[PDB]
């Protein structure tokens, strides 16, 4: 598990 | 235009440039939207057409808040272009994480409780975010207040069911999974505890769908048994099951929370 961001 | 002095780009951002308002050295920053890549129009209080997004932070943004204030928009022929509020300096929240890992929960607490507040406000302003997440929290680092930001999801606040979504899937609540509907108040319940598990684990709990729905929450840190109570809750299953926010700032784990500033000197100074 990386840490990533999530688009909307 | 000659109004203001375009800096460079910030922060896949959108196209979000610094700026500085000639007039008065003013920080902003200036966000241009594509006409084409908006699904969702308003009618202002004088019928112009503009996106809702601009309907929706104008709304908001008179007075004082943890909300980012629109000071200014301009429409040309393929956009529109926003002057928004700009601290400086400023990280936003999830890069805060990023780099700090899981925060203390007294910094969880300032910062949630601060949150908190920018939702309420929000509703107290009939407009519902919908994309509550780090990523759209700015944090004034020598002030120590958070802002919230983007708008671009958010819709009118209404009491009847939401059957339309376009935030972010991992805040989402399983109501919305399963059943592609939600009521606004409670979905915003289940974001928030998603939030306060990023601030005081590092990171968000579920990446998929039947996590979402499982039911299922494991502490990876160390994490006081009133936190820890406060975040199930928010994530219970049923929405019903969920605290108003009046019971979340009511809640043990919310009491003695440090003012802005205060939270500035101790954690971010
Ligand atoms: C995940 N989303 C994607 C779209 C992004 C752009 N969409 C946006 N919608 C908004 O209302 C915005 C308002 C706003 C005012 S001040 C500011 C800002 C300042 C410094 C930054 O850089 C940093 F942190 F390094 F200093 C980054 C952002 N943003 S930004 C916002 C984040």
């Amino acid at each position: 598990r990386k840490r990533r961001r999530h688009p909307s | 235009e000659s109004q203001y002095q375009v800096g460079p780009l910030l922060g896949g951002f959108g196209s979000v440039y610094s700026g500085i308002r000639v007039s008065d050295n003013l920080p902003v920053a200036i966000k241009h939207v594509e006409k084409d890549r908006i699904s969702d129009w308003g009618e202002l209080p004088n019928g112009t057409r503009v996106p809702m997004e601009v309907v929706l932070l104008k709304k908001v943004s008179s007075g004082f808040s943890g909300v980012i204030r629109l000071l200014d928009w301009f429409e040309r022929p393929d956009s529109f272009v926003l002057i928004l509020e700009r601290p400086e300096p400023v990280q936003d929240l999830f890069d805060f994480i990023t780099e700090r890992g899981a925060l203390q929960e007294e910094l969880a607490r300032s910062f949630f409780w601060q949150v908190l507040e920018a939702v309420r406000h929000c509703h107290n302003c009939g407009v519902l975010h919908r994309d509550i997440k780090d990523e759209n929290i700015l944090i004034d680092l020598n002030r120590g207040e958070l802002k919230l930001i983007d708008f671009g999801s958010g819709a009118l606040l209404k009491d009847t069911v939401y059957t339309d979504f376009d935030g972010t899937r991992v805040y989402s609540p399983p109501e919305w999974i399963r059943y592609h509907r939600y009521h606004g108040r409670s979905a915003a319940v289940w974001s928030l505890g998603i939030l306060l598990y990023d601030m005081v684990c590092g990171d968000i709990p579920f990446e998929h769908d039947e996590e979402i729905i499982g039911g299922q929450v494991f502490f990876r840190q160390r994490v006081s048994s009133e936190c820890q109570h406060l975040i199930r809750w928010c994530l219970a299953l049923r929405p019903s099951d969920r605290p108003t926010f009046e019971e979340i700032q009511n809640h043990p784990w919310m009491q003695d929370v440090l003012l802005p500033q205060e939270t500035a000197e101790i954690h971010l100074h």
